[PDB]
């Protein structure tokens, strides 16, 4: 089968909605946890599984930590949308830029809204936003550093070739 | 944090980014006493700016470093920049990434020597100029229009469509606020008053603030006053007595619309804002008339709206509406622009750092503003 | 169900097989912005198409991907097709079959791109290359005719009898709406309007079709136009302003019957019409003359079936019945004529498959659509 | 003796036929004063003309009545025709038959106020309304060749083969002398240097003339040009003050090969002279391609020819020459060609005489001319 977010198996982790705000190894600004620089964390896991996950047809989700590994799944194939054909400084400001713009989130054009749950308050909305904002700032700064791994003024055609992969015929 | 700083050429406006109002509102202003002093141990000082120099203004000479939005003296600058950031906002520059102002078609080296002052003397994070009509655009809270900005020593406009400038359309009259002082200081002689110091500049500018206004229809408001007394007002000056003020109440602001009064051979700011809006594109120009967008003090007369009105539906085909777009805060609306743009989540990658102005030098400006 | 896109020269129609008109119907364009992007965030895009680039025209250049007929440009292709599927039909390509058209004397490389984009790129179950003229006669209710289909790049005549094509009478014309719509910006010219950039070549498209119409009797109309105010009228541009046309409103349509106009060195369309006529053989002949079917958007002049019964009998022998059938639907018969094929049983067997493109590669087109 | 006047949108050029070069060669101008003229005595006049106007040009505001090679102003261009005949020429209109000029693509309600103003203001005997571009080719040598003319006003391209033009291929660009002088006025405020005007405006064309130039590798002028070296270089305006300029020497003609500088949507002048090969049959091009012929002062920039050829070159096929003739007189070329055109001995049918425009009225000169 697909491969689940090995955070499946922490507990008492904060949540919005029924995303897990899990511990983050970034320089953003915004609300998640300071993770330890020494171990993956969920940004290396969404990032070293994509590239098999994006395969798979059917996909059954175990908790909120996988409803965090499938958001950034479908963020992923957006960046390698948004990046063709750019040199690695053009495709930084394109998907911090991408990354930044007002975009949906659950409970509002989601295109999950089915497994997803609304914000729990009008107050949850807010750190909701402020979580996935500063979450997907970090996954796009994160894949360039794949994707211009080997040369710096076009994108690696081994990662471009994911970017009409679109995983369980869903996109953002 | 984030500064902003709308380095006016008559005033200044500065705050931080989203606050919405300037914290620190200003003349643009440096100044040296003309007397001997000769009671000396009262706290003198060789230069003074500002409210101060303003405050004092009989006994000191007043100059303005920028001149038709050019600064002309870069100590004066320096000097009104450092008070802004240690008297004004009372913060230090090197913790606040700024935000700048500039008037469209300025002399490149002005920009570049607002740039290395920013960087080399008061060591700020990161920097922006923006050309300050778009500013007034982000205040009225839209993406399209043409902005007319007169401020103090420069009238400009910019058509802006769906966030697109049209750079070719875009034009500047070195005719303002400053102008307008200079031809109500003559124009007074006329009734056989007297207005020659600096400080009687300032006294002539303290009358247009608050007398003159703008003639719906000039050679009328000319034929009622060569008939009534009603249209005639009056002031005192700081000395104690007492002037009358009549037609020299809207032939001042006239000016604007028949710069020829100046001997100018220019066109009014009618004429030029539908040679604007004539220069954009034909499916533009619908949009452009709905979105007249009116910014800076030199607009802020009684009937400047409605006499732009009356002229653009003149010079405009008859079967389409035209507005002028004359907020209450149109003084700031350059600044709380900047207080907007400054503030935006996708701005943040746009800002010119002191990181990346090192191994460029002053002309990184140029490549990364506009 | 399956779609039908007549990808046409200048504008895509769309929809699904079984359904009375397309539901889709948008300008065949790609519009990229030509000024200065001078305002962060505002919803900018880097390119638009359809609909949406005829509406910010104003600050775009303007370019259609195919010109007489052909891709031009594979790129902006795409992303017109990708539009069709995703925001105007707003469907999956790989659930439904897309039954798509050309005109007939293309370049066989052009169906091999357009079947692999829709195998490859868009990923569709299976697919068909219909000629246009052939869906055409479908819409008339007819299995003999002549056809002429004239659209936005090309100008074609196919005559079929009882169901047989023949192919060497088959003839096309490289002129048609957008070779009009140029000789009408040229003529325009000469009454004191320019229009010049590919936004206003838009603006003289909407003027030719509310303004122009085809003379029975050029000279008398000529004539007409040259001694009275009675065949002039006006228009009003987005700008507000009116334009008065006279003879420049049957001129410009006269292009189609005097093709010299524009410099070409070919037959009209009446004569075109009828020396393909004349290339069949002599019994179909009569059957071809009571069925000349008009079809496409140059078609739809007031007066031009009038005028091409009159131009086809002074070819003919007076002694046969010249019928010409020019429906009010004729806009869209290229399409109708599809969605007819698309429902139709046999054509179920007749498609190009997903399997036998991926066995044959994309010169499978070749040996299955004609 | 025949007449022949070029009316030039920026410069008269007039002389008799079968003379080597234009007699009277002044700007086509009226100057009017706009200032009060308290001095009795001073020889003031109600208007200024051609070089009485361009010395005198402090105390008059200076308006061309020709725009885009069409008269906008009738009352001052007979006023302009009344100076070069009476004052400039000093002769009778009613004892010379004139030759005239107009653009290409003109609207030809200009070609019928221009022959009634002939026949009615001046009774000339007998006229013609040459096509500008016609004639470079006379004074060329010439029978086939694309003739690149570019003047004041205006820039076209007309091709023509054996003696024959074909109109279809005819392209007319609304970009030439003063299009570039007013560019050079906008740039000339990167410096700081300020004109705006009409006298300031003579002075910035009076720069142009002598310090731009058309740069062969224009990325490699701008990276040439950052490295302060030779290429910046000095002039000293009327008031004995001294400017500077560098890249503003070109930057200022290259918007003939980018006129998106200026915000236009068009080809430059490359493109725009391919386009019209390019749109002639495909047996003629090889000789326009060797007989790509340059007109009218604004292609007298230094590098101008040998970039043009080096732009040609590089849009067509590498296998034939591609010829530029730049003649040094090329400045006057449409008068000489007209010099040519009114003394050969086979021209005298060809007149327009007031006899036949007595019975046909202005609409004859459509009859005669094209
Ligand atoms: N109410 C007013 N009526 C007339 N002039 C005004 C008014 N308010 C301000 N001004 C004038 O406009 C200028 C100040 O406006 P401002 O927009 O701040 O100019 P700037 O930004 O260029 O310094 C000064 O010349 C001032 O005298
Ligand atoms: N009422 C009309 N009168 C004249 N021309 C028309 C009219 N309606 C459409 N056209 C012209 O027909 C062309 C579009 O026809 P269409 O059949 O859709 O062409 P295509 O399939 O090749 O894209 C355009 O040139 C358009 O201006
Ligand atoms: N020496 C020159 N170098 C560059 N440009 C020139 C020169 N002499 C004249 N011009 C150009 O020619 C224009 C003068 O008009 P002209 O060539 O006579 O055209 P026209 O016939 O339309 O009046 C000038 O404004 C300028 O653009
Ligand atoms: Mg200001
Ligand atoms: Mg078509
Ligand atoms: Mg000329």
């Amino acid at each position: 089968p697909a491969y689940h977010s090995s955070f499946l198996s922490l507990t008492d982790v904060p949540t919005t909605g029924n995303i897990a705000m899990l511990p983050l190894k970034t320089k953003f600004r915004g609300p998640a946890y300071p993770a330890d620089e020494s171990q993956m964390d969920i940004i290396d896991e969404c990032i070293g599984l994509f590239r098999a996950n994006c395969f798979f047809r059917n996909f059954e989700i175990k908790g909120p930590a996988d409803r965090t590994l499938i958001y950034g799944t479908l963020f992923i194939s957006e960046c390698l949308g948004r990046v063709n054909g750019l040199n690695y400084r053009d495709a930084e400001r394109q998907l911090n830029s991408l990354a930044l713009e007002n975009f949906s989130i659950p409970g509002s054009g989601f295109p999950l809204n089915a497994l997803y749950a609304p914000p729990l308050s009008p107050q949850d909305a807010e750190i909701m936003r402020t979580y996935l904002t500063q979450f997907r700032q970090e996954l796009a700064y994160r894949l360039l550093s794949h994707v211009y791994a080997t040369e710096k003024d076009h994108p690696s055609k081994w990662w471009t070739c994911f970017s009409k992969r679109r995983f369980m015929n869903k996109a953002l | 944090t984030a500064l902003v700083c709308d380095n006016g050429s008559g005033l200044v406006k500065a705050g931080f980014a989203g606050d919405d109002a300037p914290r620190a509102v200003f003349p643009s202003i440096v100044g040296r006493p003309r007397h001997q002093g000769v009671m000396v141990g009262m706290g003198q000082k060789d230069s003074y700016v500002g409210d101060e120099a303003q405050s004092k203004r009989g006994i000191l000479t007043l100059k303005y470093p920028i001149e038709h939005g050019i600064i002309t003296n870069w100590d004066d600058m320096e000097k009104i920049w450092h008070h802004t950031f240690y008297n004004e906002l009372r913060v230090a520059p090197e913790e606040h990434p700024t935000l700048l102002t500039e008037a469209p078609l300025n002399p490149k080296a002005n920009r570049e020597k607002m740039t290395q002052i920013m960087f080399e003397t008061f060591n700020v994070p990161a920097m922006y100029v923006a050309i300050q009509a778009v500013l007034s655009l982000y205040a009225s809270g839209r993406t399209t229009g043409i902005v007319l900005d007169s401020g103090d020593g420069v009238t400009h406009n910019v058509p802006i469509y769906e966030g697109y400038a049209l750079p070719h359309a875009i034009m500047r009259l070195d005719l303002a606020g400053r102008d307008l002082t200079d031809y109500l200081m003559k124009i007074l002689t006329e009734r056989g008053y007297s207005f020659v110091t600096t400080a009687e500049r300032e006294i002539v500018r303290d009358i247009k603030e608050k007398l003159c206004y703008v003639a719906l229809d000039f050679e009328n408001e000319m034929a009622t006053a060569a008939s009534s007394s009603s249209l005639e007002k009056s002031y005192e000056l700081p000395d104690g007595q007492v002037i009358t003020i009549g037609n020299e109440r809207f032939r001042c602001p006239e000016t604007l619309f028949q710069p020829s009064f100046i001997g100018m051979e220019s066109a009014g700011i009618h004429e030029t804002t539908y040679n604007s809006i004539m220069k954009c594109d034909i499916d533009i120009r619908k949009d452009l008339y709905a979105n007249n967008v009116m910014s800076g003090g030199t607009t802020m007369y009684p009937g400047i709206a409605d006499r732009m009105q009356k002229e653009i539906t003149a010079l405009a085909p008859s079967t389409m509406k035209i507005k002028i777009i004359a907020p209450p805060e149109r003084k700031y609306s350059v600044w709380i622009g900047g207080s907007i743009l400054a503030s935006l989540s996708t701005f943040q990658q746009m800002w010119i750092t002191k990181q990346e102005y090192d191994e460029a030098g002053p002309s990184i400006v140029h490549r990364k503003c506009f």
